[PDB]
């Protein structure tokens, strides 16, 4: 209980469709109501997202 | 791999290192607009 | 560990970087850019950002705290002006068309005799022509004579289908009419080909809206740079559509095109090759009559044709076969055909 009430004591999150990407760990990240955005790649997941 | 605006450093190197921290704080940002009409004696 | 200043500079600037657009370029270390939601900034740009390739229509990298030019982008994969390039050979050169020999001279001597032959006109000092109007009843030879002609040319060619230039950037469209033309000058003096003309060019009607203003100014700088009368380098352009009494006149009238070729009607002559040569790639069995066929039937073109010669293989894989007999063409013949047959004064003129 006291789990899911510190996730829930928390900003959400966004999402973003991305075909392709270059390397180098910055991804570009297409959000849906705005345009592109070369972002950060995160240390807990791979690079290969492309 | 990627280009984002990259040269090799011979020319920018020497631009990087103060000039950038310059062009931040001090430097602001504005934005561009239309004007409709304007008044007389008074903005 | 050697790498230091070009980390630094990977790590000086913000990380979630935008993604913005080039509107115009002030040379003073600070210019003017767009965000993606048509919001635009009194920005300045940085000293690494290599400009050299700052042009107004490309795509920069943006902040959030000042929004300043972080580095310019790439075109990002947009093959835009590479793709609609021919780089294979089009179809058979000129045994496959039939019977329209009288249009061949005009285009042989208005391409290849300038390129070949470049002596006759300086002769006597005579120019050869731009452009190229092929019009006339539609799906006739219009498509099949360009590939025909540009079969047989020892210079570049373009294919241009006239969809693949209608964008919504409000840029986009008469940039890549420049980026054309820059490739078609810079490279040798390739062919020219926008097929359907009649969707960006008609009347020249103009309205207050937003959807029809990124059709004629793109339809506008077309005809400036088609005549922008400093370095052309003989491009010869052809331009087709079906219809012609619905389109832009100021580009039919001389000095812009001098060329207007018809291609009117068939005969009974020019559909047996056709026949044959749509009944050539299949297993034509030694049991079928195509002249039965052609005889009976007066009027169609060769995509009836081709979708006589695919009834008649689907009827032949129906019953199990490999090889197509006579019957599943008279079906074919008989089933197909029968979509337009309506309208004819018989047996009243001799």
């Amino acid at each position: 209980l006291r789990e899911e009430l510190q996730l829930l004591q928390e900003q959400g999150s966004y999402v973003g469709e991305v075909v392709r990407a270059m390397d180098k760990k910055k991804v570009l990240v297409k959000v849906h109501p705005e345009g592109k955005f070369v972002v950060d790649v995160d240390k807990n997941i791979d690079i290969n997202d492309v | 791999e990627s280009d984002t605006g990259l040269a090799p450093p011979a020319l920018w190197d020497l631009a990087a290192d103060k000039q950038t921290l310059q062009s931040e704080q001090p430097l602001q940002v504005a934005r561009c607009t239309k004007i409709i009409n304007a008044d007389s004696e008074d903005p | 560990k050697q790498e230091e200043e070009r980390s630094k500079v990977d790590d000086l600037r913000g990380t979630p970087m935008s993604v913005g657009t080039l509107e115009e370029i002030i040379d003073d270390n600070h210019a003017i850019v767009s965000t993606s939601v048509g919001s635009e900034h009194y920005v300045s740009i940085l000293s690494f950002v290599d400009k050299d390739l700052l042009e107004p229509g490309c795509s920069v990298l943006l902040n959030h705290k000042v929004h300043a030019v972080i580095g310019v982008l790439m075109d990002d994969t947009d093959p835009l002006v590479t793709v609609m390039k021919v780089e294979k050979a089009p179809q058979e050169t000129y045994a496959d068309i039939g019977g329209l020999d009288n249009q061949i001279q005009e285009i042989k001597e208005s391409v290849e005799l300038p390129l070949t032959h470049p002596e006759y006109y300086e002769e006597m000092g005579i120019k050869p022509p731009k452009g190229v109007i092929l019009y006339g009843p539609p799906g006739t030879g219009k498509t099949l004579l360009a590939k025909a002609v540009a079969n047989q040319t020892s210079a570049t060619f373009l294919r241009v289908v006239g969809s693949e230039l209608i964008q919504k950037y409000l840029g986009d469209g008469p940039k890549l009419v420049r980026e054309l033309f820059r490739v078609a000058e810079e490279h040798a003096p390739s062919i020219v080909f926008i097929d359907e003309i009649d969707a960006i060019g008609t009347k020249r009607y103009d309205s207050n809206s937003g959807g029809e203003r990124e059709i004629q100014r793109t339809m506008l700088e077309l005809l400036n740079q088609l005549d922008g009368f400093d370095s052309r380098g003989d491009v010869k352009v052809i331009m087709a559509t079906n219809r012609i009494e619905t389109l832009d006149p100021a580009l039919i009238r001389p000095g812009r095109i001098d060329r207007k070729i018809e291609f009117p009607l068939p005969d009974e002559k020019t559909k047996k090759r056709i026949f044959q040569i749509h009944t050539s790639r299949m297993t034509l069995a030694d049991d079928v009559t195509l002249d039965d066929l052609i005889m009976a039937k007066d009027d169609l073109s060769g995509a009836d044709i081709k979708a006589i010669c695919t009834e008649a293989g689907l009827m032949a894989l129906r019953e199990r076969r490999m090889k197509v007999t006579n019957e599943d063409f008279k079906k074919s013949k008989e089933n197909v055909l029968y979509k337009k047959q309506e309208g004819t004064p018989e047996g009243l003129y001799l």
